[PDB]
């Protein structure tokens, strides 16, 4: 569609402003714009803000038969969607080289994580397993991605709910009735992505760039590391000069983080956690929907309701009535003789 | 719907139908004229009025609202990015729904001129003469009035920077002194795009820096406040 | 009256054919297919053709005039969508593909593109000489009775042209500016 | 890539029995198969035609074969162009010849019955044999539609399927021992024939190909009986002239065609432990 | 499993598994080169810089621009599966193989001009990556396109507490412990690098160091595999 | 008794485009993003996308998504300036009942937010029907399927002039005439809605 | 052309188009029952020149785990390069599917036929159904030549009994073919076509439905139960603008309702 342009100077200083080891939305260099999670009304949807790149997280439950060989541990899937509003280049179809890469980068340290375990949810192996897909949509797209992209399925993946009751022998019955209960997940490791994006012969690291960061950006490296201070993946990307010295810092720094990043999750997937036990708030995000200017709620009334449903009539008396007559007509017209 | 100027002078929605006993007028932005006459609204601002009386050869009834996309209007003064240059003239961009379009004139010079002093990538500061409904929008560089020259294409290094309209608007009131309140600070070169764009340029990143992100908040301040907040800068 | 592409009838000793015309060895074999019609010529002997239903072929005259209603306008450049080279024609194959520049816009005055014919009106105007390097044909708009022919409001109104450089509606008033 | 001013000669030059390189009208080039190249599977063959190269190879398969056709085995063949095959067709320009030649080498094995549907066929209706004959390009030197038809069989003879014995369930594969192999001579092949002026020839350079709007398509076996045969062209011919070229189809086919369908022995005669 | 001094395959874990290349040879292209790693086969072919064809459209001037396909055969594996299907690895695949020269390789002496440099897996076996690397490094050497530095791919497994070079495919097949680089010894710089195992934060240093000396060796060895064509061609 | 559901909105959120706007329909919401006015290198033309948050965008959608893009083509006075291409995307944040109604006055706000000139605006109400021929405003996931009628109206306001309907149920005429005529009363208060919000966003301006 | 915009509504203003119709005109409408053979159920259905054939074909399946024993029943509605140049070389377009589930949304809406019948062995069997419908030649109304073509390629569809032995089905050609295609409900659907100030046409035809500004199509059963409702964007409208589509709708419906009903004993037997 449109092409968001992009000056000279605006791009020459913005590194200038790097040589300066100054970061120009003003943070420092390895330090994560702030980042919110929001969570849905339902269970298994989430909403991801690392400031102004924002994704969307929803996981699904189902008792598919499980694939061929090992009928012993269920599959799942995940998706990652990149949305037409998510940029201006984003018309659906093209940018491919980053929903191949990414997608696929993403993807590979889900299952390279194994960090989900596969016969927990099989139920009757060989038959009857669970899929459980997930799906990342980009809403808005702002800097550093698959970061908030990892956070948002891994942040989604711990607050879905999945439904069992009671089956025995070979039958397979759920009740929601009694799903109001048994609905949790196998989550056993955690895993985020954590982002390098170098400058001029990497003799210059950032870290979460922003959108306008990412443009300036030569090469960029990614790194997966869980709970377990591990890596599961890293990929190198944007060509650079990466000495297995330096590479090594980044590493370190990027575990360094993953830290933090981790404490969020769970911190935030317990207040959520609470609130439903407590007075009780689900929903999109009504944190957007009380501060003050470009959001508004309130509940409004329906005999304003009543009074006129009687005027049907009028208008279905006064026009149609005398519209019925010419009826008599059409039932002669083609009909009659078209017995050819 | 009914209105007229006065019954409101102030905020409408996009659909509605209003006029006074005129005759003729120049319909604004979010507002349409068919009806003796009549007025309708499209998009949604508040109401805005600047009256021409007789003499004075511009008089509209305005219709504004804190939008996103930029409008070009009669001799704007706006900054620019060079999309292409695709023969005698190239089109710059300004955020406006498309470009416009610069002339391989506008600088003074005959042919054989403003070659390198002309790139894609590039900043500028123009005027653009023309800017009406149905045709597309062109600017120059040239002080026409005189020839003179009083838009350059943008400086040597530099900064540019988004901007609230309400801002741009604000800062660039003549009743606001931020202006000349800015007079202040030296050495410092900067540009204001109708557009909002702001071009910076001071001793070293920093000064600048600031300078930038005290403007990101400029507008909700002491009417003074600016003042040391400037003179703050200043100094140093 | 009618002929198929695989019969024939004469040959290279009596005529040659312009219309369905297939050729091999001397004899006449028919290449289109739909009608049949003959042909009589100033030299006593016939010409050969198959009927063209599409009487109406390409016809635009290099310098002819021209019916014509404009599509964008660079203040300029002017760009116009022509569909009757004076009438016979009702053709859409050139379609609306031609230009004209305000030097041709008229003979005298200096009023640009912007005010002389805008983007919705049909323009009536003469053909100039056809430079094929683009696709474009040029026009002018330089006659006493030439110009453009249409006029449209801002409520919607119609508009007659008040002057040689005006038109204007009845209801709003408008004095806008267009080569009449 | 394709002119006139050369178009000229190339005409009467192959009209002239003076094809190009020295070759009369009707002649070949020193066109050889290696058999068994890829240790990873059954049939295998490298053929490398003038300046192209082919390879097919082959894999067994239990189980279903199918719904009206249980009690018995049929062939899959799978094609492959290779982005190094064309420097032309990369990445959604095999489809072309790729799925062109995967229905070519489809029909003609598939009416052709020089299939041991018996010799492919476990438990019928619950069980068969099924190959995957798959194929990959490496170049192009002419006429390279043919060397489909040698690599196509020549990787066939080597086809060493298994000594398999199903016991119900529990499966018996002896890697020493190989016999449970089918290969026959009744395996059809390819021969086309593109025209030059009214001087026809088969296997000519693109070069030649060049100069010519259609091909005939033939199929013979190890003797002369007709699989798939058909005309190839944007052009036109006339049928009288048909059944002469139609006949170069049993007539200069059998010709390599038998001296070749006899090498598959010359590898396995010099080499039982040697290769 | 692997010990003693003696892994799986039955080598020092230090010690690669021998390959053989033929490098130049269909001539029919510019660039070529085939090459096994053991028992992994593959071929890589380019074409010169040639001015830019298909899709005249875009066209990278300042520097030249690069293109590379990777496909495998369908047996090439263990059993055998939709290449044009299951694309997402291969394509992907491909890219990485795209940045690898893209980053070495001098586009900037080709202005416009397009070189694609598309491989093949013929017979798959571990490190299939690092394979087409050099295979593909091979292919233009022979189409002697100039270049920074030689490159080569190794891969490196942190398996039994140590680490072992260039992980066949039946380790390959282990914890999933794998890291690959690509290398230009030139300085060492670390071209690409891609690895995807749940490893702790210090093996690195280790397997890190395992591909990247690994690759200076397999470099030395196609060194001479190359040394050893210039002289022969040179007849 | 007949009351719309809880109501609630979010202009300019997404910093990305030119048209931000998430709407809110009690336990359902949607956001849609206008990339407004764009010169594509005649008139104004507008194609809409919208996906769910589940699975990916089926044929429904297609179908769907259409109804939006045409209702309006209508409203939009956009389509005036030629040249001009105008897009907006739709994503299935909180389904819940009144799908497609949430989603219009969404994309409405994705204009009147992307500022493209509107003529009129459009909201969408929805309705169910049970075997017992009762009727709701802003119907329910539940009401829905315990429902055998639903239908959703998309309304003219500056005329109410009902400028779209598309439905699946058991209903007749004498069904689709109180509930259209109701619907009225509903579409009137979302409009109503609409007036005090944007008093919102200019609150200041 | 691009200018006679108001032309085809001269004749409207003094209503009449240039087809020669006014207020309500259900011009051709020819169907030919069965006329295919190699389908168990069709029905071609031809108006102002536009073909959409009803070509179904019924296949054997097994109905969904949650819904048990539910019979199955499928639509396609396609359009190929055919009915007009206008149109694309691959994969449906754009309107060529919404009418695709707009059948299947009636189908839905209509209840035609329980997919109780359906099962060929409730639980473990079903009967699955393939309406495609094709239009040769587009030229108006789209919509209604389904509807139709629908309706009556339906009736035409017969087929044996379902039997299972001893772990294996049983059912022959030759078999008991009862119940073959019954509906107790066969609504159908119509099309308006309408201008701005509701001054609206009806059977709109291919250039008649273009120059439109709004389409609005109603499906109603035979006891006038409004299966759908159908209105891309209609400029707005009146409950009693909308009562007389209700009631004048009716109309054409009698006509088509005998329109087929009159293909029962005359070209269903010959």
């Amino acid at each position: 569609m449109k092409e968001t342009p992009l000056s000279n100077c605006e791009r020459r200083f913005l590194l200038r402003a790097i040589e300066e080891k100054k970061r120009l939305d003003g943070r420092q260099t390895y330090d994560y714009r702030n980042i919110r999670i929001s969570f849905g009304t339902d269970y298994g949807c989430c909403i991801v803000e690392l400031g102004k790149t924002r994704v969307l997280g929803q996981v699904s439950c189902e008792l598919v038969s499980p694939k061929l060989n090992r009928a012993t541990e269920g599959i799942l899937f995940f998706n990652l969607e990149l949305s037409q509003m998510a940029a201006p280049a984003f018309e659906p179809g093209r940018q491919s080289d980053l929903l191949v890469k990414l997608n696929r980068l993403m993807e590979r340290c889900l299952r390279n994580s194994k960090c989900i375990d596969t016969e927990s949810l099989c139920v009757v192996a060989g038959e009857k397993v669970w899929q459980i897909r997930v799906d990342l949509h980009l809403l808005n797209h702002d800097g550093n991605i698959i970061d908030a992209a990892s956070i948002a399925a891994i942040v989604a993946l711990c607050h879905f709910r999945r439904p069992d009751v009671s089956v025995q022998g070979d039958e397979v019955t759920l009740y929601t009735p009694e799903e109001r209960d048994p609905v949790p997940l196998s989550i056993h490791h955690m895993p985020i992505c954590v982002s390098f994006a170098f400058f001029q012969q990497g003799t210059y690291l950032l870290v979460d760039p922003n959108e306008r960061e990412e443009r300036v950006m030569d090469g960029l490296l990614v790194i997966a590391m869980n709970k377990h201070r591990e890596i599961c993946t890293i990929q190198s990307s944007g060509g650079i000069m990466l000495l297995k010295d330096q590479v090594l810092r980044c590493s370190k720094i990027a575990g360094v983080k993953v830290a933090e990043i981790t404490e969020l999750i769970l911190k935030a997937l317990e207040n959520d956690q609470k609130v439903r036990k407590e007075g009780g708030k689900f929903g999109f995000a009504e944190s957007i929907a009380n501060q003050r200017i470009t959001a508004f709620k309130m509940e409004k009334a329906p005999x304003x309701x009543x009074x006129x449903x009687x005027x049907x009539x009028x208008x279905x008396x006064x026009x149609x009535x005398x519209x019925x007559x010419x009826x008599x007509x059409x039932x002669x017209x083609x009909x009659x003789x078209x017995x050819x | 719907a009914r209105a007229a100027r006065t019954v409101l002078g102030q905020v409408v929605l996009p659909g509605e139908e209003l006029l006074l006993p005129e005759q003729e007028d120049a319909e604004g932005p979010g507002g349409a004229v068919e009806r003796g006459d009549r007025l309708l609204v499209t998009k949604c601002g508040r109401l805005r009025h600047k009256e021409p009386g007789s003499g004075s050869g511009g008089g509209v009834y305005w219709v504004d609202s804190q939008q996103k996309r930029y409008v070009p209007v009669k001799g704007d003064h706006v900054i620019g990015i060079v999309t292409a240059k695709s023969g005698d003239i190239f089109k710059v961009d300004v955020g406006g729904s498309e470009p416009a379009s610069l002339s391989y004139l506008s600088f003074e010079g005959a042919t054989k001129r403003n070659r390198p002093n002309v790139q894609v990538g590039d900043l500028i500061y123009g005027q653009f003469v023309v800017a009406n409904k149905d045709m597309e929008p062109e600017m120059v560089c040239i002080d026409s009035c005189g020839r003179a020259n009083g838009m350059g294409v943008i400086g040597q290094d530099g900064l540019l920077f988004k901007v609230t309209l309400g801002l741009i608007r604000k800062l660039l009131a003549p009743d606001c002194e931020i202006i000349q309140e800015v007079g202040k600070l030296y050495p410092l070169e900067i540009v204001f795009g109708m557009n909002g764009r702001i071009w910076v340029k001071a001793k070293t990143i920093q000064q600048t820096l600031i300078l930038a992100n005290i403007l990101e908040a400029c507008e909700h301040m002491t009417s003074d406040q600016r003042k040391q907040i400037f003179s703050r800068l200043a100094e140093s | 009256r009618y002929c198929i592409p695989g019969e024939r009838l004469c040959n290279l000793e009596e005529g040659s054919p312009g219309s369905g015309t297939y050729t091999r060895h001397g004899y006449i074999f028919s290449s289109l297919a739909g009608c049949l019609m003959k042909s009589s010529e100033n030299g006593a002997l016939p010409v050969v053709s198959v009927v063209r239903e599409t009487e109406s072929q390409l016809l635009p005259d290099v310098g002819a005039i021209v019916t014509c209603k404009v599509s964008s306008i660079n203040s300029r450049f002017a760009k116009v969508h022509i569909l009757y080279v004076g009438s016979m024609p009702l053709k859409n194959s050139f379609r609306g593909t031609i230009r004209k520049e305000d030097v041709r816009a008229t003979e005298k005055d200096k009023v640009e593109i912007y005010k002389s014919f805008r983007p919705g009106d049909i323009v009536l105007a003469k053909v100039i000489s056809l430079g094929d390097a683009q696709s474009n044909y040029l026009l002018t708009t330089a006659e006493n009775e030439l110009g453009v022919v249409v006029a449209h409001s801002e409520s919607g109104i119609q508009m007659v042209p008040i002057s040689w450089c005006e038109m204007q509606c009845p209801k709003t008033h408008t004095k806008e500016f267009r080569k009449v | 890539t394709l002119s006139e001013a050369e178009k000229v000669y190339i005409v009467h030059g192959v009209q002239e029995d003076l094809r190009v390189d020295g070759r009369g009208c009707e002649d070949y080039r020193c066109v050889e198969v290696e058999t068994d190249v890829v240790s990873n599977t059954s049939g295998s063959a490298r053929v490398k035609l003038g300046h192209t190269d082919i390879l097919v190879g082959v894999k067994a398969e239990m189980g279903t074969p199918k719904l009206e056709k249980p009690n018995e085995g049929y062939l899959e063949f799978f094609v492959d162009c290779s982005a190094s095959a064309t420097p032309e067709f990369e990445g959604r320009g095999g489809d072309d010849l790729g799925t062109e030649i995967a229905n070519t080498l489809y029909r003609i094995f598939n009416n052709k019955s020089s299939v041991d549907l018996k010799t492919l066929c476990i438990s019928p209706r619950e069980h068969c044999w099924v190959l995957y004959v798959d194929v990959l390009l490496l170049e192009c030197g002419g006429n390279l539609f043919d060397a489909i038809s040698i690599a196509v069989k020549a990787a066939l003879f080597n086809t060493r399927i298994p000594r398999v014995r199903v016991l119900e369930d529990i499966e018996l594969s002896d890697d020493p021992y190989d016999c449970i192999r089918l290969s026959v001579e009744n395996v059809p092949c390819i021969v086309t024939l593109c025209k030059i002026g009214y001087r026809h020839v088969v296997d000519a350079t693109l070069q030649e190909e060049a100069c010519s709007l259609a091909s005939l398509l033939v199929s013979v076996t190890s003797k002369g009986v007709v699989t798939c045969m058909r005309k190839v062209g944007k052009g036109s011919l006339d049928p009288e002239s048909i059944f002469e070229m139609m006949e170069t189809g049993k007539r200069v086919g059998k010709v390599l065609h038998a001296s070749l369908q006899s090498v598959v022995h010359k590898e396995e005669s010099l080499g039982p432990k040697r290769q | 499993l692997s010990d003693q001094g003696y892994r799986v395959d039955g080598r020092r874990a230090g010690e690669l598994r021998k390959i053989q290349a033929r490098m130049g040879v269909f001539a029919q292209a510019d660039g070529s080169a085939y090459i096994e790693q053991g028992n992994t086969k593959a071929l890589a072919v380019v074409y010169g810089p040639h001015e830019i064809r298909g899709s005249r459209a875009r066209a990278l001037p300042d520097r030249a621009l690069v293109n590379c396909q990777y496909s495998s055969a369908t047996f090439s594996t263990g059993e055998r599966k939709r290449r044009p299907h299951g694309d997402r690895k291969s394509c992907e695949m491909g890219l990485q193989l795209r940045q690898t020269f893209e980053a070495a390789i001098l586009t900037q002496l080709h202005p416009r001009s397009q070189i694609d440099i598309y491989v093949q897996v013929l017979q798959a076996d571990g490190g299939t990556y690092a394979a087409c690397v050099n295979a593909a490094t091979l292919a233009v050497l022979d189409a002697g396109i100039p270049m920074r530095d030689f490159v080569c791919a190794c891969s490196a497994g942190f398996v039994d507490g140590t680490a072992l070079a260039d992980l066949s495919h039946v380790e390959e097949a282990a914890g999933g412990p794998q890291l690959a680089l690509a290398l230009l010894p030139a300085s060492g710089q670390i071209a690409l690098l891609e690895m995807d195992a749940r490893l702790h934060e210090d093996h690195l240093e280790r397997v890190l160091e395992a591909a990247a000396q690994a690759a200076r060796d397999v470099h030395t060895l196609l060194d001479r595999v190359v040394r050893q064509h210039v002289r022969e061609a040179s007849i | 008794g007949c009351s719309l559901r809880h109501f609630a909105c979010e202009q300019n959120l997404l910093s990305r485009p030119d048209g931000s706007a998430s709407f809110l329909q009690g336990d359902t919401s949607v956001l849609a993003g206008v990339y407004g006015p764009a010169e594509v290198k005649n008139k104004a033309t507008l194609e809409v996308i919208l996906r769910p948050k589940i699975g990916l965008p089926g044929v429904a959608e297609k179908s769907r998504e259409r109804l939006i893009r045409n209702t309006c083509e209508a409203v939009v006075l956009g389509t005036l300036h030629p040249r001009t291409s105008i897009t907006v995307v739709l994503q299935v944040v909180s389904d819940a009942g009144s799908l497609l109604a949430c989603c219009l006055n969404a994309a409405c706000m994705a204009l009147v937010d992307a500022g493209v000139p509107m003529r009129a605006l459009f909201c969408g109400v929805a309705c169910a029907l049970d075997s017992d021929g009762t009727l709701v405003l802003d119907p329910t996931s539940k009401q829905e399927k315990e429902a055998r009628a639903v239908l959703t109206f998309a309304l003219d306001s500056v005329e109410r002039k009902l400028l779209m309907s598309s439905t699946k149920g058991l209903y007749s005429d004498t069904e689709l005439q109180q509930c259209l005529a109701a619907a009225q009363a509903a579409s009137q208060h979302v409009f109503r809605f609409y007036r005090e919000s944007l008093q919102r966003r200019y609150s200041k301006s | 052309t691009v200018e006679p915009l108001e032309y085809y509504r001269r004749f409207l203003k003094e209503n009449c188009r240039p087809d020669g119709r006014e207020l309500g005109e259900f011009r051709t409408t020819t169907v030919n029952i069965g006329s295919i053979s190699t389908a168990d159920g069709s029905a071609l259905v031809k108006l102002g020149n536009t073909t959409v054939i009803c070509g179904v074909k019924a296949e054997f399946a097994a109905p969904s785990t949650d819904a048990p024993d539910k019979g199955y029943v499928v639509p396609n509605v396609d359009l190929p390069p055919l009915c007009s140049s206008r149109f694309r070389s691959g994969p449906p377009g754009e309107e060529a599917q919404v009418a695709s589930q707009f059948i299947a949304d009636v189908i839905e809406n209509s209840q035609i036929i329980q997919k109780e019948d359906l099962c060929i062995s409730p639980g473990k069997l079903v009967w699955v159904l393939y309406c495609d419908l094709i239009c040769l030649d587009y030229d108006g109304n789209i919509l209604d030549a389904c509807t139709f073509a629908l309706l009556a390629a339906l009736k035409n569809v017969q087929l044996p009994e379902v039997t299972i032995n001893e772990e294996t089905a049983l059912a022959e050609v030759n078999l008991k073919k009862k119940s073959y295609l019954n509906i107790r409900t066969h609504p159908v659907a119509t099309s308006f076509a309408v201008f701005d100030d509701t001054l609206l046409i009806v059977d709109p035809t291919g250039e008649e439905e273009h120059l439109a500004t709004g389409t609005l199509t109603i499906v109603m059963d035979e006891e006038g139960k409004l299966c759908c409702l159908h209105k891309p964007g209609g400029s707005g409208l009146t409950g009693a603008k909308l009562q007389d589509c209700m009631s004048r709708a009716v109309t054409r419906h009698k006509e088509v309702k005998k329109l087929m009903d009159e293909v029962i004993k005359s070209m269903k037997p010959k």
